[PDB]
This record gives C-alpha cells, structure tokens and sequence, in this order.
RNA sequence: CAGACCACGGGAUUGAUAGACCAGACCUGGAAGCCUAGUAAUAGGUGCAGGGAACUGGCACUAACCGGCCGAAAACUUAC
RNA sequence: GAGUGAGAAUGCAGGCAUGAGUAGCGAUUAGGCAAGUGAGAACCUUGCCCGCCGAAAGACCAAGGGUUCCUGGGCCAGGCCAGUCCGCCCAGGGUGAGUCGGGACCUAAGGCGAGGCCGACAGGCGUAGUCGAUGGACAACGGGUUGAUAUUCCCGUACC
RNA sequence: GGUGAAAAGUACCCCGGGAGGGGAGUGAAAGAGUACCUGAAACCGUGCGCUUACAAUCCGUCAGAGCCCUCGACGUGUCG
RNA sequence: AAGUGUUUAAGGGCGCAUGGUGGAUGCCUUGGCACUGGGAGCCGAUGAAGGACGUAGGAGGCUGCGAUAAGCCUCGGGG
C-alpha cells in the first residue's frame, strides 16, 4: 500500500516490514492485537491487503500471501476462514480502537480487530 | 472555614516542580474532578497526586465525617524535600553532579456546599 | 556557548510557566451501570470494554 | 586500539614487589612498616 | 502536497476526509498453475499476463464516535 | 583578656539556585504479538514469530575479581526510564581429587645468602646453600548425577 | 553528635502495594514522631493585597494618582 | 456623530501570611588541647611492639580472650 510517509516503522525498511508482516500474522490469529496505535494504522492497509488476497480463492493469492506472511497455519486460517468470511464484505475488512497510553513510555496504543457483523 | 482534610504525601521520589505540574491541573477543582483528571493525566508524577487527593477525601469521610460528593481539592502544593547526591561520570574523567529530589505533596480538601 | 549572566528570577519564572502540562478533556460514558470519564478518543474503547477503569 | 590501563593487578607480583618480607627486608622498608604501624594503619603491606 | 511542535487547510454520517474494495491511469514487462517443444538449460500458448504505492472516479465496508471546554455589553458630556 | 566584627583572597566547607525540566540516557543486532504474574509491565515469565553473532556476541582455561554461583524472599537505594526483574539487597545453601592445577619433585632468569670479601657507619657484593615457573619429571578415562560440585561425587573399567 | 524526664518510639480505625499520611492515643510539648532540641539564610511552594501585556527599566531615589489595610476624630463618610 | 472611562493576567514584580528544604544560631557534650603534681621510666628468644585467624547459643564491628579461647586457678574487696 501507500509507504510510510516518515521514518520506518521498525527503524529501518527490513524491519518494517518484518513487523508488519508479524503483526498481520498474529491479527489473523488471534482476531484482535494490541499494539502501539502508528503500528495499527501501518497495519491496517497490509492486513487488509493480504485479507484481499485470502477473499478470493486463487493459488496466485495463496502464494502471494505466503510470501508476506510466512507462516503456514495461519496462510490456511486466512484462506479457509476469513476468505470466505468476507466473502460479500467489499473492504474496510479491520478495526482500529484507540486505547489506554502505555504506562512505560506513554505510547498510544490502539488494537486491531477483524470486524464481525455479517 | 469550610470543614476540611489533610493528606501528606512525604518525601514522594518525584521533583517537586513535575509533582507541581500536575497539581495544577487540580488545584481548585472538585476531589471526583481532580481524580479524574490525574487518572488520564500523561504525567507519571500523576499517580503520586492522586494518592495523596484520594488520602485527603479518604480522612475527610471517615476522619471527619463528611461527604465526599461535597469535597473539592482547596489547597494542594508540592514541596521541595531532602534530594540525594548521585555522582554521573562524563567524559575525560569528570564527575557531574545528579539530584535525585524528592516532594512532600500536601493536599487539604474542603467540604464546599453545591 | 555558557550562560553568561545567572537569569533573574523573574525571567526564569516566566519561562518556566511555559513548560506545563495540558488538562485531558474528559467525557462521560456508561460503563457496568456507573458513570465514568474518559477521553473522547478512549470512548470508544471504554464502550468496547477495551479500558481497565479502576 | 590500545587502551592497557597502568595498573595491571597480579598478587604474586603485589606481594613480591611491596609485600610484608620485602619491606622486612631492608632498613627503609622496615622504617616504613613500623611508621606504618606507629601513624596506626591497619594494611601495614600488601 | 500543511507541518519541527504549534499553526494553517479540509472532513467529521445531512460524510468520500483517510484506509480498504472496485475500476481506471501509470510503472514493470509477460505471474502462478497447466499444456506443449524439448535427453536439459530453457522456450512457446493460456495472456498488453501478473504484480503493484502516491494520480483519477466510484463505493460508507473500516474509522471519523450516544461529547467535552470555552464563548455575548457601567455608563456619561456634547451636538443632532 | 580577646580566635572581637568579611562582601570580595579565580578564598575553604556545607546547603542551594542559574543554565533547565534543558543536553544526554553509552554504538555500528530489532523487536512484535499472545498469554501469565503483579497494585503497577515496552523492559519480568512462558509460547510463537522476527532479527543479530556464529574464528563469536559460542564453549573452556589462566590472570584478575571474591561469593557476584544456587534456592527462597525484597523492591525504599543502585540499573542512566520503570521494573514484579537484576551481577542490587536479605537469609540459607553451595566448591568433595592418590591421577586435574600447584606444594610435599627439579631446576632457569632472578632473589636471598652461613661463613666470607669489600666498605668510616649505613651498608655493596657474593661462595656453599636456598628459594624461584613461564620450563623438566610425574598415575584416569567414558557415562550419569544435583538447585548449585565434578577427570573430585556415583556407575564401569584403569592406573600410583 | 543533640527525640523525650522516661520509649511512654503511634497493640485495635481509615486511604495506600509500599512510602506517607489522617484518626485515635503517649507526652508538658508531637509548634519533640527514631527523617526527631533550637530551626537562620540561601533556595522552592501555596494563599491573599496592589501592580503590571504601547513598553527601552545599575532595577533605585524624590514627587506621586489610584487601590488595599490599620490607628484616632467626629459618631453622616470625610479629615488627620 | 464626536469625545470621556472601566474592567483581562497567559505570566511577572513587590508586601504580607503560611509552609517545605537546609542546618546556621543559642544552649549543651561522649571528645580534644594545654598544662600541674606524682608513679613508671623500659618491653623482648621464658618469644616483644604489633598483628592474622579464631573464641559467646545465636550474623558482623568494637572489647576481652587464645583450641583451657568475653575465658581457667589462687588470694583479697564487695555485697
């Protein structure tokens, strides 16, 4: 998606993305993760991305995933489960709340959600 | 003289002008108000604070018998107390001085009418 | 470059009352019956459940 | 670099070079350890 | 696309502000799988393919929230 | 009768300001999430990922340190933050050798040095001796064990 | 170096994890709480009164309106 | 219409009131200084001065003591 405008996420580009692809991976298996709040905005475009990819049932998409997020069980949580889960969702596939500030370094912290209505 | 309560919070391991920064986001204000601000306050010298207000609105209902929806924070100020001399080695060998300071933060909270 | 003179006390002091910290606006919401205040940026949060209200 | 610092401890050295025989062995060094012993110091060698 | 912060400028559900999604434009240059030619490297078809950011337009799917703090007037003299 | 009067001596000591809630928070690896503990968790525990060293940033000796090791507690001080954690603090425990490394074996350089020679004295040298390893000689290897010891303890088999 | 005459050093309440405090108690005194006789200044607060955001200030001094308190008077709120 | 006038304090100053820190001052003392008059004027291979390591029922420091280890015996004072 659209890169990061300042400085990376991480401390540099590699880590950015190692981040981001290990924040995608425990959002997609836990269904909801804490994390500081520019993390989550970060993460929403690239979860949603690979959840755009898990939506539709293509071998293509599969190893797209797969080389982003590197851990097979939770590739196969994606293309079984929340593919076909927002099967008839056209977008917006994630949930950002804000919440408390960290107590150590008062970061923002906000967690992010896979929405569940339909 | 409104009825009032005392609470001190002695040598508190904050300096006395941040455990004063956030005093004054409260002073004045209605004890519920003030706890309310010091529990979203980003200032750490925050939890101290609102320790003390607490104590305050603490004696004044059970010490004094008065009601705590009545009470707002009328006096509270922060004190300089005993600082320790820490030695912070720099370079070519020369030692700067560190103050690890301390606070006595007062709070007196009045039983004010409605 | 050194200080050259120490700062008389009312120059200091007129500094100094810029470094203080800004009052969290604070709204209500309906948590477990009693009321409480949050921010508006945690009401969300607070509806949700997400913040540990003392 | 190279940083080696003056004082490079070794105990047998210690002991050779400032240690009780020694100062016992000579006239200077036992007037040391007895002006040692009279100023009251409780290390009166290494 | 405003910016050190602050400020400035838009939006805030009576919404297209941002993201996503759908398209497009662009960049790259022909994806994966399968089939075929191959003793194989590799090549051809599927197929201006696939991957994609900032630009454009759609689209309330996600977030702009059952909110909070500020914030409005003594009169008098003279002439008309 | 004076230790008799300080505002200056880049005076001395203690306590404090100013700078300022400022610089800095110590490399060139990098952390994240989930879950626990807790009053408190970016920093502790566990799990899973990610990343870093890998002629080391791994393992073990020696020097040096001296109990820092392990167990259980503590979180006022210290840790450049906080800390429930810690090489911190408290108590208790913990180091097992005929073979390992040393001495009881040997000498090198060197030291000391009976007498002795030299020197006003103090002392300087030095023979015989005697110490002096960084060297020579010299008998143990595998596996297991504890929270902490292991070629030491234990098991098996060897050697003085 | 200095609590107090004596430790009588806060059995049992409350806020807090603790620190610390508020009660309640001992004490002649807690304006003696193992941080302790007296408790100066520097230094740091808080409250109240006046004053200051058109101003060029060795930070005073001399005149000095205004404002805020005090002592008298008369017994009008104004003069000393 | 033209003139006359408030009242702000984000902050600052000054005065006062109240504190905190700090440890001056006053008053002290367990210590030290300078002397006076006396005693002793040496201790050591019968191992000195001075120590190390131990020693108490319990961890350390000081004191005492020395594997007979805060001590053993004898003779006196004392209650």
């Amino acid at each position: 998606p659209k890169p990061t405008k300042g400085p990376r996420l991480g401390g540099s580009s590699s880590h950015q993305s190692a981040l981001l692809a290990n924040l995608a991976t425990s959002l997609f298996e836990h269904g909801r993760i804490k994390t500081t709040e520019p993390k989550a905005r970060a993460l929403r475009p690239y979860a949603e991305k690979l959840i755009t990819h898990a939506k539709k049932g293509a071998l293509h998409n599969r190893r797209e995933v797969m080389k982003k997020i590197r851990d097979k069980d939770v590739v196969h949580t994606l293309f079984a489960e929340i593919g076909p889960f927002y099967a008839d969702r056209n977008g917006g596939y994630t949930r950002i709340i804000k919440v408390e500030n960290r107590k150590g370094d008062n970061a923002p912290m906000a967690v992010i959600e896979l929405v569940r209505e339909k | 003289e409104f009825p009032s309560a005392t609470a001190k919070a002695r040598y508190v391991r904050v300096s006395a002008t941040k455990a004063r920064r956030v005093i004054d986001l409260v002073r004045g204000k209605s004890v519920e108000e003030a706890l309310d601000i010091l529990r979203w306050a980003p200032q750490a010298a925050s939890e101290p604070v609102a320790k003390v207000i607490a104590s305050a609105a603490a004696n004044a209902q059970n010490n004094e018998g008065l009601d705590p929806s009545t009470l707002v924070v009328a006096t509270v100020y922060a004190d300089e107390g005993p600082t320790a001399k820490r030695i912070r080695p720099r370079a070519q060998g020369r030692a700067f001085r560190i103050r690890k300071r301390t606070s006595h933060i007062t709070v007196i909270v009045e039983s004010r009418p409605p | 470059a050194v200080p050259k003179r120490r700062m008389s006390r009312a120059n200091t002091r007129s500094r100094r009352a810029q470094w203080k910290a800004e009052a969290p606006g604070l709204v209500t919401v309906s948590v477990a019956g009693q009321q409480r205040k949050v921010p508006r940026r945690l009401l969300k949060a607070a509806r949700l459940g997400l913040v540990d209200l003392d | 670099a190279k940083g080696k610092r003056t004082f490079q401890p070794n105990n047998r050295r210690r002991a050779r070079v400032h240690g009780f025989r020694l100062r016992m062995r000579t006239r200077a060094g036992r007037a040391i350890v007895a002006n040692r012993r009279s100023k009251g110091r409780r290390a009166l060698t290494a």
